[PDB]
C-alpha cells in the first residue's frame, strides 16, 4: 500500500482573538489504530506538544498540555482519516509552524512519522508591499534593502536569475510591525558598471514585483 | 567471597574440562605429562607417574600436554600415531564433559529443590497495565488472560517470558495474539518488543496489597507500618492489587493518605505524608512489596528429563546469540569477559549457594559452547584439523600447520584483550 | 515540569569525525526518551528512542546511550547530510517536553569577514528615512561584534543586526547591519563608521564615510 503520508493545512494569516480550524489529512495507514497529536514549531525555538489523542480501543481520550487546556480542542473526523484542531482566542505568541504527527506503538507516545507542518501568523497588522532601495558606493559588493513590508515571504533575484555566485540573502527582521530584509551580491570590479546590475524582488501577498536597477552615485 | 568464589569456580570449571579431556585420553593409550591449570608461573606440581599434576599462578586458562601430540614419533602411546577419530572423540571430550557436568548439577538443582516467585508458574492473568504502552495501546484491558503468541502456546509467565525472548531473538516484529476474555479469543497483531537490550510488554501480574518491608528512616517507618502487614485500603479506597496501592501513592504527589491498614485483623487509619522526595521530586514512601516464593522438587526422573530440556533449550538459546553475533544481531559488548565473570559470581555467592550452583551451571554450558567453535589454539580447531587430515587422508602441511597456529595464537590473543577492556568498560559505569 | 535541557546550541565538526550531543534531564526520566533530526525545511525525524534503540532505517552511525539524567547522542563517522538539528524529548511523565535543539556547524580555516557599508539612497532620503547598511561577509567562525560609532558617539539605539546561517558552499557566515534614522538626525552628523571587531584581528578592521566630502 501507500507510504505514511500526512499533509496539513489550514495555516496562514490571522488577526489576534480569532479563531479557526487546522486539519490533518492522513494515507497510508490504519487511521483509528495511532496517537496524533500537535506538537508545535515556533520559529527558532524549542519544540512544545500541545495535545494527544488515543486509539479507538481507548475511548478516543484526549491529553493537553496545562497551558492550552480549554483554549485548544483536539478531534478526529467520524468517518475519514483527518484530523482537526480547532483554536480560538489567538494571541500574537501563538504564531508557529504547527505539526500532526504519528506515534508510534512502543513504551510511552513518541512521533515516528511527521507532517509537513502549516505555519500560522497572528498579528494585527495591516499587508504592505515593500519599498526597495539601492545601496551603491577587484571585487566589488552591492545589495538592494527591502523595508516596511508584511507579511512574508519574499523573494529576491539577481539579474532575473542569471546573477546566482556571490549572493547572500539575509533573514527579515521586524521592526514596529514592518519587515526589513536586505541582499548583497558581489562581482568583478570589471565587470560592473560596464553591464547593468538589477535586483528584482516579489511579494506575492500583494502581488508586488519590483525591478530596481543599482546606478552608481556621487559617493 | 566474591573473588575467592569466582576463583573456586574458574578452576573447577577447568579442572571439569581438562579431567574429561585427560579420561578421554587415558581411555585410549596416551602419556599425560602437564595437567597446567590456567598459566604463569606453576604454583605447585604433584607427581604421580606418568601424569604430573600441576596448579599455575594465574587461573585465566588451562591446557594439557599429551605425548607425540603432533611429533613424528611412532611410538604406539604416541598421540600423533593414533586413528584420525579417536583424536576427534579426544577433542570433543572436554565440551562433552562440561556438557554432562551441567546436566548432572542442573537435575541436583532441580532435585533438591529450586526457588522461584508463585507468578512465575500461575495462570497468565493480566493485574495490571502500564499506561500508554503496547498492551494498553492495542487495547488489553486489566484482567484478561493471554492463551497464546505467535506459534508457542502459552499457559504460565514463563512460557510467555521464554516464547518473548525466542521472538525476539528471531527478530520477528508483527505477531498475532490470542488473548481471552468472557470466552472470547480475540486475535490482536502485537509488537514484539526487543526484549534483548530490555524493553517489555508492559505487563503486569496480580500482585496481592501486602508490604514485606520498608525503609529504615522512611516516614512509613517512623509512623510505624512494621514488614509483614497487609493493607486493606487508602483513604478508603477499594484496593485489591498492591499495584493499585502503587498508584495511588504516584498519585498522592505529597497529599497527606489516610492508609487503612488491616494489622493482622485490625484497622488502623494511619495518617503519612509521602511528599515530593528532594533525590528526584518524586513520591516517597520507603517500603517493599511482599514477594512469594515457592520451592519446587521434582521427581528424580523427572528432574533429569527437566534438566535435559532446558539443556537443550539453553543449547539453543546460545547458539541462536553465536548466530546473531556473527551477524551483527547482537553488539559485541554483550561478552562475558573473566572480570564479568567474577562480579557475577561474587553476586551469585552474596545470593547464596543454589544460586551460584545454577549459575555455575550456566557458565560452564557458556564455556564448553565457546571451546567447540571452529578456531586454531582452540578446542574446536584441532577437530577441523584431525577432519581435514581424515578426509584428505595426509597431515597438514607443516608450514601452513605453524601458520594456522600462529594466526590463532594472535586472534585469541586480540580477542582476550577486547573481552578485558569491554570488562574494564562495564566497571567504569 | 520536566525540562530537557540541551547546553550546546551550536557544535563543531568535520565530516567522519564522531560528535556527541549532551541531553540534561530536570529529573529521573530512566530511558524513555526519544531523540530527533530536523534539516532546514523539513520535518523532523524520529532516529533512536529507549535511549539505545535505533529506529528501523536509520544507519549504524546514529548511536544513543545515557541512563538517568545525562543522556547522550554520539555520531561516528559524521556524513555531509548530517548538517542539521538533533534534539531529545522525554516521554516519562506529562507534559511531553523537547529540548532547545542542536545546530551542527561545519569547521573550516578562519577568514577575515569583507566589511561594506553603504550610505542611505536619494530614494530612502527623499521618502523622509535614511538608512545605513553594513555588510559583513565570508567570515568564519561566526563570533563578531558590531559598533556603529559616529562623530566618536555610541549610536547603539536604531541597530538591526541579522545573520544568516552557515553557507553550504564555503560554510562560512555573514552579516547585515542597518541603521536606521529620521532625516534631521542624518544630516547633523559628518562621518559614519562601521568598525568590526573579530578574533581574525588583534585590532578591528574599520571603514568608515564622511558626508562632507561628497
Ligand atoms: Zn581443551
Amino acid at each position: 500500500g501507500s507510504e505514511v503520508k500526512l499533509v496539513e493545512s489550514g495555516g496562514g494569516l490571522v488577526q489576534p482573538g480569532g479563531s479557526l480550524r487546522l486539519s490533518c489529512v492522513t494515507s497510508g495507514f490504519t487511521f483509528t489504530d495511532y496517537y496524533m497529536s500537535w506538537v508545535r514549531q515556533p520559529p527558532g525555538k524549542a519544540l512544545e506538544w500541545l495535545a494527544f489523542i488515543r486509539n479507538k480501543v481507548n475511548g478516543y481520550t484526549t491529553e493537553y498540555r496545562a497551558s492550552v487546556k480549554g483554549r485548544f480542542t483536539i478531534s478526529r473526523d467520524s468517518s475519514q482519516s483527518i484530523l482537526y484542531l480547532q483554536v480560538n482566542t489567538l494571541r500574537a505568541e501563538d504564531s508557529a509552524t504547527y505539526y500532526c504527527a504519528r506515534d508510534r506503538g512502543g513504551n510511552g507516545v513518541y512521533f515516528d512519522y511527521w507532517g509537513q507542518g502549516t505555519t500560522l501568523t497572528v498579528s494585527s497588522a495591516k499587508t504592505t508591499p515593500p519599498s526597495v532601495y539601492p545601496l551603491a558606493p577587484s571585487m566589488v559588493t552591492l545589495g538592494c534593502l527591502v523595508k516596511g513590508y508584511f507579511p512574508e515571504p519574499v523573494t529576491v533575484t539577481w539579474n532575473s536569475g542569471s546573477l546566482s555566485s556571490g549572493v547572500h540573502t539575509f533573514p527579515a527582521v521586524l521592526q514596529s510591525d514592518l519587515y526589513t530584509l536586505s541582499s548583497s551580491v558581489t562581482v568583478p570590479s570589471s565587470t560592473w558598471p560596464s553591464e547593468t546590475v538589477t535586483c528584482n524582488v516579489a511579494h506575492p501577498a500583494s502581488s508586488t514585483k519590483v525591478d530596481k536597477k543599482i546606478v552608481p552615485r556621487d559617493c | 567471597m566474591g573473588l575467592i568464589a569466582f576463583l573456586i569456580l574458574i578452576g573447577v570449571l577447568v579442572w571439569v574440562h581438562q579431567f574429561g579431556h585427560f579420561l578421554m585420553a587415558k581411555l585410549f593409550r596416551v602419556k599425560v605429562e602437564i595437567f597446567s591449570i590456567g598459566f604463569g608461573p606453576p604454583i605447585f606440581r604433584r607427581q604421580w607417574g606418568e601424569t604430573v599434576y600441576q596448579i599455575a599462578a594465574l587461573p585465566l586458562g588451562g591446557y594439557v600436554k599429551l605425548y607425540g601430540e603432533e611429533e613424528n614419533v611412532h611410538d604406539p602411546r604416541a598421540f600423533s600415531t593414533k586413528k584420525p577419530w579417536q583424536k576427534i572423540l579426544i577433542a570433543l571430550g572436554g565440551p562433552l564433559f562440561n556438557f554432562l557436568f551441567t546436566i548432572l548439577v542442573f537435575a541436583l538443582v532441580y532435585t533438591a529443590g529450586v526457588e522461584v516467585p508463585k507468578y512465575l508458574k500461575e495462570p497468565v492473568v493480566v493485574g495490571y497495565v502500564q499506561r500508554d504502552s503496547i498492551a494498553q495501546k492495542i487495547g488489553i484491558k486489566p484482567g484478561d488472560k493471554i492463551i497464546k503468541i505467535n506459534g508457542y502456546e502459552v499457559r504460565t509467565w514463563e512460557d510467555l517470558r521464554d516464547a518473548l525472548i525466542r521472538l525476539s531473538l528471531d527478530g520477528v516484529k508483527e505477531t498475532t495474539l490470542f488473548l481471552e476474555r468472557n470466552g472470547e479469543v480475540l486475535h490482536l497483531t502485537i509488537k514484539v518488543p526487543n526484549v534483548q537490550k530490555g524493553e517489555e510488554l508492559g505487563i503486569a501480574p496480580l500482585v496481592k496489597p501486602v508490604v514485606g518491608g520498608v525503609k529504615k528512616g522512611s516516614p512509613a517507618d517512623q509512623v510505624g507500618i512494621k514488614p509483614g502487614d497487609l493493607i486493606l485500603e487508602v483513604n478508603g479506597k477499594k484496593i485489591n492489587t498492591w499495584y493499585e496501592l502503587v498508584e495511588e501513592v504516584r498519585k498522592s504527589q505529597g497529599k497527606a493518605i489516610k492508609l487503612k491498614i488491616l494489622r493482622n485483623g485490625k484497622m488502623i487509619e494511619k495518617e503519612l505524608i509521602p511528599a515530593k522526595d528532594p533525590k528526584t521530586g518524586t513520591y516517597f514512601i520507603g517500603l517493599f512489596p511482599k514477594t512469594e516464593t515457592v520451592v519446587e522438587k521434582k521427581p528424580f526422573g523427572e528432574a533429569l528429563a527437566s534438566a535435559v530440556n532446558r539443556t537443550w533449550e539453553l543449547t539453543v538459546l546460545t547458539l541462536k546469540t553465536i548466530a546473531g553475533l556473527i551477524t551483527g544481531k547482537v553488539s559485541f559488548q554483550t561478552l562475558g569477559g573473566p572480570i564479568a565473570i567474577a562480579q557475577i559470581a561474587g553476586q551469585a555467592a552474596q545470593s547464596g549457594f543454589i544460586p551460584y550452583l545454577v549459575m555455575m551451571a550456566f557458565i560452564s554450558l557458556q564455556l564448553g559452547i565457546f571451546n567447540l567453535i571452529p578456531l586454531p589454539i582452540l578446542d574446536g580447531g584441532l577437530i577441523l584439523l584431525f577432519a581435514i587430515e581424515w578426509l584428505r587422508g595426509r597431515p597438514l602441511p607443516e608450514k601452513f600447520k605453524e601458520y594456522w597456529q600462529r594466526v590463532g595464537l594472535a586472534i585469541i590473543i586480540t580477542l582476550t584483550i577486547f573481552v578485558f577492556i569491554n570488562d574494564i568498560l562495564r566497571l567504569l559505569r | 515540569d520536566i525540562v530537557m535541557t540541551q547546553s550546546h546550541k551550536f557544535m563543531s565538526t568535520s565530516v567522519g569525525d564522531r560528535v556527541s550531543i549532551t541531553c540534561k534531564a530536570s529529573q529521573d526520566v530512566g530511558t524513555d526518551v526519544a531523540w530527533y533530526q530536523q534539516k532546514p525545511g523539513q520535518s523532523p525525524k524520529l532516529l533512536i528512542y529507549w535511549a539505545s534503540i535505533r529506529h528501523t532505517g536509520v544507519p549504524d552511525r546514529f548511536t544513543g546511550s545515557g541512563s538517568g539524567t545525562d543522556f547522550t547522542l554520539t555520531i561516528s563517522n559524521v556524513q555531509s547530510e548530517d548538517l542539521a538539528d538533533y534534539f531529545c524529548q522525554q516521554y516519562s511523565s506529562y507534559p511531553l517536553t523537547f529540548g532547545a535543539g542542536t545546530k551542527l556547524e561545519l569547521e573550516r580555516a578562519d577568514a577575515a569577514p569583507t566589511v561594506s557599508i553603504f550610505p542611505p539612497s536619494s530614494e530612502q532620503l527623499t521618502s523622509g528615512g535614511a538608512s545605513v547598511v553594513c555588510f559583513l561577509n565570508n567570515f568564519y567562525p561566526k563570533d563578531i561584534n558590531v559598533k556603529w560609532k559616529i562623530d566618536g558617539s555610541e549610536r547603539q539605539n536604531g541597530v538591526l543586526n541579522s545573520w544568516t546561517d552557515q553557507d553550504s558552499k564555503d560554510s562560512t557566515y555573514s552579516m547585515s547591519s542597518t541603521l536606521t534614522l529620521t532625516k534631521d538626525e542624518y544630516e547633523r552628523h559628518n562621518s559614519y563608521t562601521c568598525e568590526a571587531t573579530h578574533k581574525t584581528s588583534t585590532s578591528p578592521i574599520v571603514k568608515s564615510f564622511n558626508r562632507n566630502e561628497c
